[PDB]
């Protein structure tokens, strides 16, 4: 999951 | 912002190339009977939509009084985008920057921020981006001079794409969007750009992307995606969903061909989250109501920062 | 060019996002009492000045005849930037490219070409460059629809720098330019802006910079240097050397020091060849001579692009 | 050496  | 040509004068720093991005039509992927047109923001000068954040929060943050170069240290967990222009900016700024992030990130992600100067505090790889993000809740905790980015709160980052991202588009487009898409990391760009056409009369229905893998508007569950840069897994602060007119899914296979498309088609070279805004604009171009309109849809970040993940494996097997 | 307000209209293709390019002054790095602006070729769409001769090739050559789209094959030896700059606009401009370069390259260079669809032939490591040439040569030379991109001696190379980079570095700096300072690759970049400014009624003294290690414009040997972008070891055909007032040499290692430095002290991120303009800009703008005067130089790529070189490997270790 |  997440990368920003 | 205020406008400043930068085709035509000296700059005095590099914060003063950001945003006033180029906008471009799709072209040859475009086979529809609606316009599209790529807000062209992989074209900032550290090469994404996040130096507009990172400037909104150096910036607004030293003018209210909250942060003061060479004392305050700025704090941020991310292995993406924003961890890249807080440290660019957080260097020429006279600020020391600290990104938290897992172990198991790529050189590349660890060695770009060094670059800059940042210290990257790296987690156990078992805990994911939840151990990167206590760790920075803890360090900010624990030192008064330590304040958190906050990029999935702070009041500037719709505020900044209210104050240019929006006016541009406005502008670039001769005052003509009947929708604007964006895929929601932070929820800024949608929320900003959405505040801007309302105050200038449009009646554009704003579209907001996620991975169908993490339908979390939707209202399904989070979960691990390959969509980077969107699908944070939880609802951000900084978006307003009151100006939402639909939320549309997009899987990761279809951002990921939409991608290697683009580049071939119309020499776009972008990242994950660009494949999957144009995959969105291009499905509500084939809307038979759409015939004639404007969409207007986002290019977040530029393609060579994806060379190493799964985005360009299907190149990389190949060559 | 024509100019085209890239931050006020829609573009119609992405080639109309090369040149105009910002233009930014050095400020924590020059401590000296000169003015020096750089030009920031980095921020072309594709991340090189190389995209400002990609262009002027597919659209000189076509309309003057000699390029036709889907028949002819565009061919050229290059492990750098010019590769990249003709594989993306050949792609969008309907020309199959085939671009030869060492089997011994990293991936990052045959996969980024292979984004594009251009076909990469490699050879033998042990022929090096030369290899790479001949088989350029060879290809053109057995098939009709073969063309070189000929680089090196290409009338529109020079003449693109003439008609856009000189006239907007002259439009930038406001009729004000003491010294242009360039690394020679093929020569365009110095041999355009330095006949644009002498038409303007310019004074301005031109300086071409060359590799220490490979110094054949100042007399010597060519040999291997570091200075990726730089330093062919012959002198090309492009290049006007009656225009050039002085050849400055600089060390591959002050290159990838400035490089470094330039980073963390004005944002700036390139490769090694931005570096040596840099430190030949400082070198030259401590001359007691050049008090107050304005030295305009060239950053000529964006540094993601050398994140795996020589170039950043002191941060690599580090990390 | 050269890479252009
Ligand atoms: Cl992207
Ligand atoms: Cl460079």
């Amino acid at each position: 999951d997440w990368s920003i | 912002a205020a406008p400043f040509d930068k085709s035509k004068n000296v700059a005095q720093s590099i914060d003063q190339l950001i945003g006033q991005t180029p906008a471009l039509y799709l072209n040859k992927l475009n086979n529809t009977k609606a316009k599209v047109v790529l807000k062209m923001e992989c074209e900032n000068p550290m090469a994404s939509v996040k130096d507009r954040l990172g400037f909104a929060i150096y910036d607004k943050a030293e003018k209210e009084g909250k942060l003061i170069p060479g004392k305050s240290i700025v704090v941020e967990s991310s292995s993406g985008n924003t961890g890249v222009s807080l440290a660019h900016l957080g260097a020429i700024r006279g600020y020391k920057v600290i990104i938290t992030m897992p172990e198991s990130m790529s050189l590349e992600r660890r060695c770009l921020l060094r670059i800059f100067g940042a210290e990257v505090i790296l987690t156990p790889a078992a805990l994911g981006m939840k151990g990167a993000v206590a760790m920075a809740k803890k360090i900010v905790a624990a030192n008064p001079n330590a304040v958190l980015a906050d990029q999935f709160a702070t009041k500037y980052n719709a505020l900044i794409h209210e104050e240019t991202t929006g006016p541009e588009i406005w502008e670039q487009t001769n005052h003509n969007v009947d929708c604007f898409i964006a895929g929601v990391g932070t929820g800024g760009t949608l929320t900003g750009v959405a505040r801007a056409l309302k105050k200038m009369g449009s009646h554009a229905r704003i579209v907001a992307v996620e991975p169908t893998e993490s339908p979390v508007l939707s209202g399904g569950k989070p979960g691990p995606h390959k969509i980077q840069g969107i699908g944070p897994g939880f609802v951000p602060d900084v978006l307003d969903r009151s100006l939402i007119d639909e939320v549309l899914c997009v899987a990761g296979d279809d951002a990921i061909e939409t991608a290697l498309k683009l580049t071939r088609s119309d020499g776009v070279f972008c990242g994950f989250s660009g494949g999957a805004n144009v995959y969105a604009a291009l499905k509500i171009a084939e809307r038979p109501e759409m015939e004639g309109k404007t969409i207007v849809t986002v290019i977040p970040s530029f393609g060579e920062r994806y060379l190493s993940t799964t985005l360009y494996r299907s190149v990389r097997d190949e060559v």
